[PDB]
C-alpha cells in the first residue's frame, strides 16, 4: 500500500 | 536576476484558518530569504537553521506544491540520496518558492519513511460553525483509520472513544465522507498523499440544530460565500456597506437581505449591474431578474472587490 | 452491472486531425471491448491480440487520460507489473475507458518507463494553414532537442538541415515556442511527460504572407472558432441553422453576422440569453451587452453544443 | 532528467 504521485478527478 | 525568493511558512500560521487548504496565501505572514538560484539545499538548511532557533535535526522542509485538482498543500521534497540538485531546480523554476517548515516544540523530530504519510487534522464544530486546526501527524500508510481516532479526540480536547464523523477535505466544494474506518489510509482516502486533510466532528444529534450540521455542508457554504459592497447612486462618493451573500441567491433573496439591513422595503430598492472594472453603475435590474448573484458579479476580475450600486425609491409621489 | 466498456483508438485515427490533442473525441472511430470489471489486464491483452490481429509482443497500451489543464493524452500504464490490478482499478473507476493502441508494421522497440519519453510530432503548414500528423518517437530524456530536428524533417518530407521553428502544444490556446535547442527534453518542455506534443514548421520568411504565419497563431485562432445554432422562439419545434463565429465577437458583431444570414436588419432581431442549466430562453438580451460571445455561451456544456434563441420579431 | 507525473496550468 503506497501513496500516489498526482491527483486525478 | 541571479537570486530567488524562498518563503517559509510555519505551522502557527495554519491556526485559526477557516477555509480550504492550510492557509490563505494572501493574508498569511511569511518569513523570507534571498537565495542564489544555484544554491544547495544543505546550504539553505544551514542558513535557515541559524536564522530560526532550531538545529538541522529538529526541522523538516515540506515545499508547498500545487496539485492538479487546484489545491496547494505541503508536499514531500524530491531530495533523497545522490541529488546534489540546485535550489532553482528543486523549485522547478518557481520564484518565489514557498515551503512549509515543520519543527518541534518543546528532543528530536521523528524519522519519516515511503511507507509513512503526513496528514493534517481539522475539527469542525457545528455549534460555532468554525474549523479548528489540530496539527499534523506522521503515520504508517498500513495503519487503519480507526487507530487515528484517539489522537483526533485527544487533539480536539474530547474524551477518549468519543464517536466522530470523518471527512476528507479533497478540494474546495468537495468534502467526501470516510465510510469504513476499518481500512488502511491508502484505501480510506481517495488518493493518498502527504498534504491530505481529514476533517472530523462529533457524531451527535445535538448538532442538527445548528445552521450547518456537517463539515461537508460547511465547506459548501464557504465555497459560495461572497461579500458584496452596496453603494447608493443618489449619494456620490458613498463607501458602503458590506453584506455576505451566496452566488446562489436570486434577486428576491439579495433584495430582502439588503432590505433587512437598510431598514426599508425590498420593493423600494433599485439595483444596478455592473462594472468589471470600469467602475460606475449601469443597467438597472428589473425585479424579475431570472439570473443569480454569481451572474451579476460575473465581469469582476478575481482579486477585485464586488460593488453593486442601489437606489432607494419613493413610497409617495 | 459488473461490465465495463474499453474503447481502443489506433494511430490511424490521429491522421488529418486539425485541432488540439491527438484526435477529436466525438468524431473518431473506436474498437469497443466489453470486459468484466474484475478482469486481468493479461486477459484483455489476449482478447485484444485475438481481435485486433496482433501478437502481444507487437502491441503497447497507452491509456487516454483527461487532464484538468484541458487536454486528453496518452499515458503510461499504471500496472505495478502486475499485482492483481483489476481493469476497473487500472482505469480509476472510469467507464468507458479509452486506450491508445500502438502496433507496428501496417518488432516494437523497448521503452524504459523511467528514462525514455514518447513524444508526438505535428507539422504546421502555414501556407495551407493545416496540421500534419508526423507520428510518435521514442527518445531518451537526456537527448537534446537539436538531435530530433533530423527526424522532424524526414517525417514531414523536408530536406535535411531544414530550419525549423519548434513549439510545444501545451493546451488549447497555449502553444509555447521552444527557444534553446541545446538543452535536454525535460528542460525544453513545460512538464515533460509521455504523450507530449511538439509542433514544428519551416523557418521561412515566405509564410509571413500567410493569414496565420505560425502554429501559435493557428491554435489561438482555433480556440476562438466556435459554432452556434440559432432558432426562432415563436413558435416551432426548432428551425435550427448553425453559423460559425469567433469567441471574441461582441453584441454588434454577432448580431450583424446572424442578421445578414437571415436577410433582415439587425435592429429587427431580438436575441434571448440562454437560461443555462434550465430549459428555454427566459431573459431578453440587451444590445448594450458589453461582454463577448464566450460569455454568452459559457452556460452550454462541453458536449455541447452552442445555441441561443431569437424572435425576429 | 526525469518525467513529471502530473500536469499543472489549469482550467
Amino acid at each position: 500500500g503506497r501513496k500516489r504521485h498526482c491527483k486525478t478527478k | 536576476h541571479l537570486y530567488m525568493q524562498v518563503q517559509i511558512v510555519a505551522e502557527d500560521q495554519f491556526c485559526g484558518h477557516q477555509g480550504n487548504d492550510m492557509y490563505d496565501e494572501e493574508k498569511v505572514k511569511y518569513t523570507v530569504f534571498k537565495v542564489l538560484k544555484n544554491s544547495s539545499l544543505a546550504e539553505f538548511v544551514q542558513s535557515l537553521s541559524q536564522t530560526m532557533g532550531f538545529p538541522q535535526d529538529q526541522i523538516r522542509l515540506w515545499p508547498m506544491q500545487a496539485r492538479s485538482n487546484g489545491t496547494k498543500r505541503p508536499a514531500m521534497l524530491d531530495n533523497e540520496a545522490d541529488g546534489n540538485k540546485t535550489m532553482i531546480e528543486l523549485s522547478d523554476n518557481e520564484n518565489p518558492w514557498t515551503i512549509f517548515l515543520e519543527t518541534v516544540d518543546p528532543a528530536t523530530l521523528p524519522k519519516f519513511d515511503d511507507h509513512d504519510v503526513m496528514l493534517f487534522l481539522k475539527m469542525y464544530d457545528p455549534k460555532t460553525r468554525s474549523l479548528n486546526y489540530c496539527g499534523h501527524i506522521y503515520t504508517p500508510i498500513s495503519c487503519k483509520i480507526r487507530d487515528l481516532l484517539p489522537v483526533m479526540c485527544d487533539r480536539a480536547g474530547f474524551i477518549q472513544d468519543t464517536s466522530l464523523i470523518l471527512y476528507e477535505e479533497v478540494k474546495p466544494n468537495l468534502t467526501e465522507r470516510i465510510q469504513d474506518y476499518d481500512v488502511s489510509l491508502d484505501k480510506a482516502l481517495d488518493e493518498l498523499m502527504d498534504g491530505d486533510i481529514i476533517v472530523f466532528q462529533k457524531d451527535d444529534p445535538e448538532n442538527d440544530n445548528s445552521e450547518l450540521p456537517t463539515a461537508k455542508e460547511y465547506f459548501r457554504d464557504l465555497y459560495h460565500r461572497v461579500d458584496v459592497i452596496f453603494c447608493d447612486k443618489t449619494i456620490p462618493n458613498d463607501p458602503g456597506f458590506v453584506v455576505t451573500l451566496s452566488n446562489r441567491m436570486n434577486y428576491f433573496q439579495v433584495a430582502k437581505t439588503v432590505a433587512q439591513r437598510l431598514n426599508t422595503d425590498p420593493m423600494l430598492l433599485q439595483f444596478f449591474k455592473s462594472q468589471g472594472y470600469r467602475d460606475g453603475p449601469g443597467n438597472p435590474l428589473r425585479h424579475n431578474y431570472e439570473g443569480t448573484l454569481r451572474d451579476l458579479l460575473q465581469f469582476f476580475k478575481p482579486r477585485q472587490p464586488k460593488k453593486l450600486y442601489y437606489q432607494q425609491l419613493k413610497m409617495k409621489i
